[PDB]
């Protein structure tokens, strides 16, 4: 019912600014106080910002470590939450969620909490350049059969900043696949992902890999071939 | 600040458990404390509010204690669906602030990997370098050990390793292991093997190819 979909995450060099945007809908948004709650990666969530509704006049309040760089504000007719983020320091990368408050605090009681959550905006700030993937398929070798089983791949390489998606038969088989986590190598990305179909359907029947580097904006199939 | 700490980090438990998260708060709370539950796809929602009340929704597993500075999060009965890293948080006084965060892995019946092996592409030894690629799927407990072999000699140099995050339904691991060398490197030898060694078996299991026949 509620969805909060956050978009404008990306690269971003020290000092530099970026502007998220969060649209909202399935609740009556203007009634809300609605936050920025953020996750650096491998670490706990901090709360960002708030920003109350119109009855109380649109108050903001900020974490420390963001007051006077961040903005918070909203277009109610629009349904829509914004942070404008100025002067970013490296400490800033994390994902960034846009999350509705808690509603009436005479029914929720007056602790704050955090009712609704978006999925995530992913921030990096860093020096190192956009630098796109090179994808290379995964197929077995001539020399050996399982007859129930076959598993296919792709690699995924060398890629800044994070993240990538992969889908395979455009998202068609799913979760026969596995997802690895990427990896810093020397400044760089590196992941892998893996799917398992029947040993009857493949090759005879197609297998694709679809992987998307947005911040790139590249996109790459492979076919995969004996 | 109030500075929230959960001082136990990981827990591993089986199905059925009953899982107690505790959280510490630096100053008294008046019992505004919260738990969120973070799926391993970074979905997160809320599970208690104000101590001990349930969200709407959420199954009536999850429960809630505690006042003053103390508090726990109890998960009686534990479900499959329950590995997720849960966080607390008070919210009486800005800004709000969260606890670190407790990851809880279920346990399930030790499993072998299923291990399969991928030579370089075309596409990248044109480009003047050579990945080989073990994947090692589906097993428990996390720990593994996976040796390459090239031409009979162990090859650490090149290696990277990545685990996934424990399977949602079955409780299960898989692994990635790439070994990446320049095309002159690859091209100087023949036969390519990555090897696993796990807890469920004495010997390792093993997936090799040839390069001259590929
Ligand atoms: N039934 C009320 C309830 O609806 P529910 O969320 O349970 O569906 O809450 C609604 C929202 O209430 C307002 O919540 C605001 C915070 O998000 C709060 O502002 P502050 O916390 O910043 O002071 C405001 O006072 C609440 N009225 C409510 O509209 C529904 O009537």
């Amino acid at each position: 019912e509620v969805q909060l979909v956050e978009s404008g995450g990306g690269l971003v060099q020290p000092k530099g600014s970026l502007k998220l945007s969060c649209a909202a809908s399935g609740f009556t948004f203007n009634t809300y106080a609605m936050n920025w709650v953020r996750q650096a990666p491998g670490k706990g969530l901090e709360w960002v910002a708030r920003i109350r509704s119109k009855s109380n006049n649109y108050a903001t309040y900020y974490a420390d470590s963001v007051k006077d760089r961040f903005t918070i504000s909203r277009d109610d007719s629009q349904s829509m939450l914004y942070l404008q983020m100025n002067n970013l320091k490296t400490e800033d990368t994390a994902m960034y969620y846009c999350v509705r408050h808690r509603g009436a605090p005479l029914y929720y009681g007056n602790g704050a909490w955090f009712a609704y959550w978006g999925q995530g905006t992913l921030v990096t700030v860093s020096a190192a350049k956009t630098t796109p993937p090179s994808v290379y398929p995964l197929a077995p070798g001539c020399g050996d059969t399982t007859g129930s089983s076959v598993t296919s791949g792709c690699l995924v390489k060398g890629y800044f900043p994070e993240s990538v998606t992969v889908t395979w038969n455009s998202g068609s088989l799913s979760s026969s696949v596995h997802t690895f986590p990427a990896l810093l190598q020397s400044g760089l990305y590196t992941m892998s992902s893996s799917v398992t179909v029947p040993s009857s359907t493949w090759p005879s029947e197609t297998v694709t890999c679809s992987v998307a580097h947005p911040a790139s904006s590249t996109t790459v199939d492979k076919k995969l071939e004996p | 600040d109030i500075q929230m700490t959960q001082s136990t980090s990981s827990l591993s438990a089986s199905l059925g458990d009953r899982v107690t998260i505790s959280c510490r708060a630096s100053q008294d709370i008046s019992n505004y404390l919260n738990w969120y539950q973070q799926k391993p796809d970074g979905t997160v929602k809320v599970l208690i509010y104000y101590t001990s009340r349930l969200r709407s929704g959420v199954p009536s597993r999850f429960s809630g204690s505690g006042s003053g500075t103390d508090y726990s999060l109890t998960i009686s009965n534990l479900e499959q669906e329950d590995i997720a890293t849960y966080f607390c948080q008070q919210g009486n006084t800005l800004p709000w602030t969260f606890g670190g965060g407790t990851k809880l892995e279920i346990k399930r019946a030790d499993a072998a990997p299923t291990v399969s092996i991928f030579p370089p592409s075309s596409e990248q030894l044109t480009s003047g370098g050579a990945s080989v690629v073990c994947f090692l799927n589906n097993f428990y407990p996390k720990d593994i050990n996976v040796k390459w072999k090239i031409d009979g000699s162990e090859r650490q140099n090149g290696v990277l390793n990545s685990w996934t995050d424990q399977d949602s339904k079955d409780s299960t691991y898989s692994m990635s292991s790439t070994l990446t060398l320049t095309k002159d490197e690859y091209e100087r030898h023949n036969s390519y093997t990555c090897e696993a060694t796990h807890k469920t078996s004495t010997s390792p299991i093993v997936k090799s190819f040839n390069r001259n026949e590929c």
